[PDB]
């Protein structure tokens, strides 16, 4: 008897929103029953059953046979199809309940395009942003929007030819995307939590690089909220950054919305904080965007109050009343949100023109995939740096390579002095890539080579320990390389450290006094290996030139005297504008990263020699 | 059957009202006095003719109901008439001094010639005998419109009002204004309603600087002053340092003044769209005004001879829409400038339609790609305002001096690129490094295709070290070096030529580090060109139809090889992708018809924003002006026209 | 028909809500009746132990009473009989209240059990009628179709006699890319 907790796809959603408008004088129908004489601000539209031709334009014949056959099935067969559909419930009366949304959708859209109403709203259920053309899925039986849109395009080839479909439903619009994934005349966008398998639906179609296929390339979009709990900030932010420029670039004759207020403030399947004023202001922008052509379809919303308040705000915006005031204009959106939107605008610059020469992307073209071959004009630069240093150290101090086998990293990642297994004292410089100071051109993004000031600060301790006849271990963990789009420096560093410690360093006959140097953010992987293994037998100390980076929280997994030994044997120089027991002797350095390296090298190298005695 | 929710009135505040209108025929007589016949052929700087032209265009569209075009009270259904009355001297002295009131008082009772000398004497103003009451009516009409909006008598107002008030200073008048209309009304509303009207946000898009309105609130924090205009400090009126973008307030009004200066004219729709998209809205929402006053000026419209801009009346509707989004619904519009009556008529028509409630139309051109100067100008504005406001910090890496001794310790990066370059070249194209003996240069200065001494067609491609595009992180300051690419620009041609079985020769010349113009590169270029031509080209037996390809600089070598030798018999075409560089004039020494062969067999592609055309000579040799900028863009663009001229030049 | 339809649909809604309500109330009184049964177990162990006191102390009464030389143990024994009876009274009142809780649970359970099948039956007959509703709607649809076809035909350029014979733009004149869509050379 799960009626305590009913189905989130619920009949009240229609009736509740219909009620709310009649409480605000918008509807002068007292009995809350469907009549024509609503009032003066709006105009009721009849809902009819969609024919088999309309509904087979996108869906396959087997689908319609199944839904038509289940309309007079027995009880236990309905139970079997209910448990068989991927969160889709079937029941005795299911053919007409699914054929009325599509019909109502075509009704509202034809009303908008023929100029009989200014716009239209369709409070409708079941949703249609999860129904696929060959199988149902996700509380949806027939894809309503696909049927409707294909009717508009095929039946009106004289006044409308490009349409925008928007999905701010927090679940990704799976079914509505694949029907037009090869299509170019329609630009689809979906704002949704994606969370890579966690959130619903969690399939590869929801990724932010599903930008269409065939001729439909650059005419499909997924906005993938990485973390839950986004609010008005990120929504308005993404709207101004991605939606509106490409919107005024593509210029539709009609904008269609597959809306859902399951991401509205106070909802539970979404867990987000989008207030209905953010809804009204985004609606304002979309009203500004086109010449007025708009239609909205209801897909999500499973909290009656959230969807009802959101619907009342959007309805006031729709009649003509301007948007109200937001809860907080001083909110400063999440960094990860900015980086994700940046990676979006990158590929959009790779396709569209409106994101280069105003966003410093006109310099290089990203349509060439960055390679060392001659297929693409682009070439990676860290490879050139590493190859130059490899050639340098190889003819210079005969620096041999250590093959990091069974890991996906280049041969010249780890550079080492020859006969490292017989080094009585091993210095291990877990270093990081150099930095520049120049002025990036704002129009193209390209830079200058005549005033490029790059210093190889990580070579000083190498030559220093080389004079000590100490074994030098140079390790190069770069910063995302701009090529793979999924490389994670921290986790890879932790794996390399575990791997080298367990495969090589634990076997060496004359290993003694292994020091550890981390420069910049590249020191946190050392914290992992130290915390996860007992290494202090051969380890003497650990050094860090943190620069302006935040401190690395040491959590030990083998003992607790690791924190004591670490905090005793750590010097961590920090920024003068930083100001910030387990942190390990935070030193707020004077001068400023290169500054504190050439200044506190002497302090570092001297404490190394005293700890080494 | 059960009535659950009894019928009620709609609960709204915006549009049961009408749009306020202030108009009066009593402000069209403050006029100039005839001085010379030059006045008959000039745009009449502030003319009374502005009023009735717009007012005529209104009745043609049914929004107001008036076929007689005179002052009535039954303004129709979409608009409401707001009567004007002469503002008392108290409201005027709220901003101005007491000598300027007595100045305009004395002005009323003057003869003709003393008024003429006052017209001649003033800082671009003109006086009249009917210039005292006609100056008191603007401020009064402005106060009436603001009272009508604030007390909710109208949803918003619009005021057809002249003379202007955005140039009049508290001290005295200058700038075709008599009384400062914006400041008077703003201070009288803040004095009349300091419980509801507590923060005011004034905006100026008029192409002159609102100097008087700036000074009126330069030390005020309740009044966010924003001005968008052209600076051009030397010539462009007002020509004051108050018009400069760094006037960001003083005292308690710091960060509460903003000048936005256009470095150059010619601006259109995309510029204003991009600007209003980026800057004014975050600081406006953060400032949270209770009233937004608009200092409208249509003296920069499409079809205006003084602004010389090409802004269409749709962008005006878009900006009106955004400003309506900004405030709580309270909006007031006062008109300041305008020179071409038809442009101001269509612009005011669009603005008034958007003010009644109509949505803005779509812009006639969404794609202009704004001029480079204004970009870094707004960057500097963002620096100042990030120092002052928070909505520009943490999102643009602003957060509110490298070295000069570590320069001896530098990672080289020319030879590294050229070495890696040499590597991937030889591994796919097997280029022969050609040794320039008796010359101290890198070994990989020049690489040629194998068996070069037998190929007839030899394409010689000279270029400097390659381009680099890098990503700067937005989270914190500086640039990310590991996320940079090598923009090999001269790659399509080498491959292209090898697909047509030509002698292909790659030449790199490095860059002089810490050097503005690569002059030593130009010298080394002439050395490589002359030396290579003498020592090598004249000794290969089978040679015919040479074509050169120049990228950016280093074309002095080619210019020197043309002027100081006679080599036009075997080569047939020179081509430079100049881009943005300065022109290399040919200095002919062997003969003069070499220079005309040079000028003739040439194709040079230089940028739109290049120094010229804002007319070069023939000694540069028939350059051409591209529509795009950047070397990569123009090379991928005109790669086909270039190979067409090459194949057309040869057999 | 839609009047009766919406009454039945609100009825079905109120039914499902009520099934939630009854199973909810029953599910909450489950743990109550469980704890009540546990205190009853405790109270029964109490009865047993008090009866052991009653038995051994009545044994001791029998030991002391014949040809008395009367000690004070029999008075304490009789007092323990009074304590056992009073505790028996308490646990008896308690098992009565326990039984009240249990029977309210059971009747609520029975109501909850029949409610589901009632809902299913209303659903079944609701589908039966809504079928005929939909087809009748389709008949009225084709009737609308017929009427508008006829009216549209007779309205325009019409037959030879005048005995019987813009805003809003119905004649496909909405100016959003319609005329400018044509070639117009
Ligand atoms: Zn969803
Ligand atoms: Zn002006």
């Amino acid at each position: 008897f799960e009626y305590i907790d009913p189905h989130p796809e619920d009949p009240r959603r229609i009736y509740r929103i219909y009620k709310i408008l009649a409480e605000n004088g918008l509807i002068n129908d007292p009995t809350l029953s469907g009549v024509d004489d609503l009032g003066d601000l709006m105009l009721k539209i009849p809902v009819r059953a969609a024919t088999s031709e309309e509904i087979l334009e996108v869906h396959t014949k087997e689908h319609l046979e199944f839904i038509e056959s289940t309309e007079k099935m027995s009880r236990e067969e309905l139970l079997k199809e209910t448990e068989k559909g991927d969160s889709v419930y079937f029941n005795n009366d299911s053919y007409a309940s699914a054929r009325l949304p599509c019909g109502g959708a075509i009704e509202a859209c034809k009303a908008v395009v023929e100029g009989r109403v200014k716009n239209s709203l369709a409070v409708v259920r079941p949703p249609g942003h999860h129904a696929e053309p060959q199988a149902a899925g996700g509380f949806c039986l027939f894809s309503n929007v696909a049927v409707a849109a294909k009717n508009i395009l095929k039946n009106y080839p004289e006044s409308v030819r490009r349409i925008m479909i928007l999905d701010w439903d927090i679940h990704h619009g799976n079914g509505t995307q694949k029907s037009f994934y090869q299509d170019d005349q329609v630009l689809y966008v979906s704002l949704h939590r994606f969370e890579m398998g966690k959130y619903y639906p969690g399939t590869i179609q929801g990724q932010y690089d599903q930008t269409g296929e065939g001729k439909g390339e650059g005419f499909n979009c997924n906005i993938t909220w990485p973390v839950g709990g986004v609010g008005d900030a990120e929504y308005m932010w993404a709207f101004e950054q991605v939606v509106m420029p490409m919107g005024r670039e593509f210029k539709p004759d009609l904008v269609i919305i597959s809306s859902g207020f399951d991401a509205a403030d106070g909802d539970t399947i979404g867990q987000c904080h989008v207030t209905p004023s953010c809804y009204g202001h985004m609606t304002h922008m979309l009203k500004s965007l086109a010449r007025g052509n708009l239609c909205v379809v209801l897909e999500g919303g499973y909290n009656l109050d959230a969807i009802a308040r959101s619907a009342l705000s959007v309805a006031k915006v729709l009649i003509g009343e301007p948007p109200d005031e937001l809860p907080d204009p001083l909110s400063d959106p999440k960094p990860e949100v900015i980086e994700m939107i940046d990676k979006v605008i990158r590929l959009q610059s790779k396709y569209w023109n409106c994101f280069r020469r105003r966003h410093a992307n006109s310099g290089c073209n990203f349509n060439e995939p960055i390679n060392d071959s001659i297929i693409s004009k682009n070439f990676p630069l860290q490879k050139a740096i590493r190859q130059q240093q490899q050639h340098y150290l190889s003819d210079e101090f005969n620096f041999v390579t250590l093959p990091l086998v069974s890991m996906d990293l280049p041969d010249n990642t780890v550079l080492c002095t020859p006969n490292i297994s017989e080094s009585n004292t091993i210095i291990i410089v877990v270093h990081d890539t150099s930095d520049i100071w120049a002025k990036r051109n704002v129009i193209s993004g390209t830079i200058d080579l005549s005033s490029s000031v790059i210093i190889d600060n990580s070579l000083d301790f190498i030559k220093w320990g080389l004079d000590r006849k100490y074994g030098i271990i140079d390790v190069n963990i770069p910063l995302t390389l701009f090529e793979p789009d999924n490389y994670s420096g921290m986790i890879t560093s932790q794996e390399v450290l575990i791997y080298l410690w367990d495969n090589y360093i634990k076997y060496f006959p004359s290993v003694a006094k292994i020091a550890f140097i981390g420069i910049g953010d590249s020191y946190s992987g050392i914290v992992h290996l130290l915390g996860h293994r007992d290494t202090r037998a051969v380890t003497k100390t650990v050094i860090n030139f943190l620069g302006d980076k935040q401190l690395k929280p040491l959590v030990p997994l083998v003992d607790e005297t690791l924190s004591e030994w670490y905090f005793k044997n750590s010097l961590i120089f920090s920024n003068n504008s930083h100001q910030c027991k387990k942190f390990g002797r935070v030193l707020r350095c004077d001068t400023d990263l290169n500054n504190i390296i050439e200044e506190r090298f002497e302090e570092a190298t001297d404490f190394i020699l005293d700890s080494f005695e | 059957r059960q009535v659950i929710v009894p019928v009620c009135m709609p609960k709204i505040h915006y549009s049961p009202l009408k749009t306020g209108l202030c108009y009066d025929v009593r402000m069209r007589y403050h006029a100039k006095i005839f001085t010379s016949y030059f006045e008959y052929i000039d745009p009449h700087p502030e003319d009374p003719r502005r009023i009735y032209r717009i007012y005529k265009i209104l009745a043609e569209n049914g929004l107001i109901n008036d076929p007689t075009l005179s002052g009535v009270d039954d303004l129709g259904d979409l608009m409401l008439k707001i009567p004007v009355r002469a503002a008392t001297s108290e409201e005027i002295l709220e901003v101005h001094t007491k000598e300027h009131l007595e100045f305009i008082e004395s002005t009323e009772k003057m003869s003709r010639e003393e008024l003429l000398k006052e017209t001649e004497k003033g800082d671009s103003v003109y006086f009249n005998n009917d210039s005292y009451a006609s100056a008191r009516l603007p401020c009064g009409g402005a106060i009436e419109a603001c009272k009508a909006v604030v007390e909710g008598r109208v949803k918003n107002s619009l005021a057809v009002v002249r003379p202007p008030g955005h140039h009049a200073e508290p001290q005295a008048a200058g700038g075709f204004c008599l009384f400062s209309n914006v400041a008077v009304a703003a201070k009288n509303i803040l004095k009349n309603y300091p419980e509801s009207v507590r923060r005011i946000m004034i905006l100026d898009w008029d192409i002159h600087h609102g100097n008087g309105t700036q000074k009126s609130f330069y030390q005020d924090d309740q009044v966010l002053y924003v001005s968008l205009h052209r600076f051009e400090m030397g010539k462009y009126y007002p020509g004051t340092i108050q018009g400069q973008y760094d006037q960001t307030g003083e005292g308690k009004g710091e960060g509460f003044n903003c000048n936005i200066t256009w470095p150059v004219g010619g601006v259109g729709d995309a510029e204003y769209m991009w600007a209003f998209e980026q800057v004014v809205m975050p600081m406006g929402r953060e400032f949270k005004p209770d009233l937004v006053i608009i200092s409208s000026g249509f003296d920069a419209a499409d079809g205006d001879t003084i602004g010389q801009c090409h802004v269409t009346p749709s962008c005006y509707g878009h900006m009106t829409h955004m400003l309506k989004s900004l405030a709580r619904g309270n909006l007031c519009v006062v008109l300041e400038g305008g020179y071409n009556l038809d442009a101001i008529a269509r612009s005011a028509l669009s603005v008034a339609k958007v003010l009644i409630g109509e949505p803005p139309d779509e812009l006639p051109d969404p794609l202009s790609d704004p001029k480079p100067e204004v970009i870094e100008m707004i960057d500097k504005v963002i620096r100042l305002q990030s120092k002052y406001w928070n909505c520009f910090r943490r999102r643009h890496a602003n957060s509110g001096p490298i070295n000069d001794s570590i320069i001896s310790k530098n990672f080289p990066l020319q030879k590294a690129i050229r070495q890696q370059q040499q590597h991937y070249l030889s591994d796919e194209f097997n280029f022969v490094t050609l040794p320039l003996v008796s010359m101290d240069l890198p070994d990989n200065t020049v690489l040629c295709t194998p068996n070069i001494s037998e190929s007839n067609t030899i394409i010689i491609v000279v270029h400097d070290t390659s381009d680099i595009w890098a990503k700067r992180n937005v989270i914190s300051g500086t640039i990310d070096l590991s996320s940079s690419v090598i923009i090999d620009n001269s790659l399509d041609f080498i491959k292209w030529g090898l697909d047509r079985k030509y002698g292909i020769i790659d030449v790199n010349i490095p860059l002089t580090l810490f050097e503005p113009d690569n002059y030593s590169g130009m010298i080394t270029s002439q050395e490589v060109l002359i030396y290579l031509w003498d020592n090598y080209i004249k000794y290969f037996p089978s040679v015919a139809k040479i074509a050169f390809i120049g990228i950016g600089d280093s074309y002095s070598g080619i210019v020197h090889l043309l002027g100081h030798r006679d080599t036009r018999a075997v080569t047939k075409t020179v081509i430079n992708f100049l881009g943005d560089k300065q022109l290399k004039p040919l200095v002919p020494l062997v003969d003069e018809t070499l220079s005309e062969w040079y000028f003739k067999n040439s194709l040079i592609f230089s940028n739109n924003s290049h120094q010229c055309w804002k007319k070069p000579r023939k000694k540069f040799g028939r350059v051409l002006r591209c529509d795009t900028d950047g070397l990569n863009n123009i090379i991928e663009e005109r790669f086909e026209e270039a190979t067409d001229f090459i194949l057309d030049s040869f057999e | 028909k839609r009047l009766n339809e919406t009454q039945r649909q609100n009825q079905l809604d109120e039914i499902k809500n009520s099934v939630g309500l009854t199973f909810k109330k029953k599910q909450e009184v489950e743990k109550s009746i469980n704890d009540s049964e546990k205190r009853l177990k405790h109270a029964m162990t109490e009865s047993t132990k008090l009866q052991n006191k009653i038995n051994h102390l009545l044994k001791n009464r029998q030991e002391l009473e014949n040809f008395n030389k009367l000690p004070s143990n029999t008075i304490s024994s009789e007092n323990h009989l009074e304590e056992g009876s009073a505790l028996a009274d308490k646990l008896k009142e308690y098992i009565d209240k326990n039984a009240t809780l249990f029977n309210k649970l059971k009747e609520l359970q029975q109501a909850n059990a029949e409610k589901s099948k009632l809902n299913d039956e209303l659903r079944s007959k609701y589908q039966i009628e809504s079928s005929k509703a939909a087809e009748s709607a389709q008949t009225l649809k084709i009737l609308q179709e017929s009427m508008k076809s006829l009216e549209n035909e007779v309205n325009g350029p019409l037959t030879k006699f005048s005995t019987e014979s813009q805003n809003d733009f119905q004649s496909l004149k909405a100016r959003n890319k319609f005329l400018k869509n044509y070639i117009t050379l």
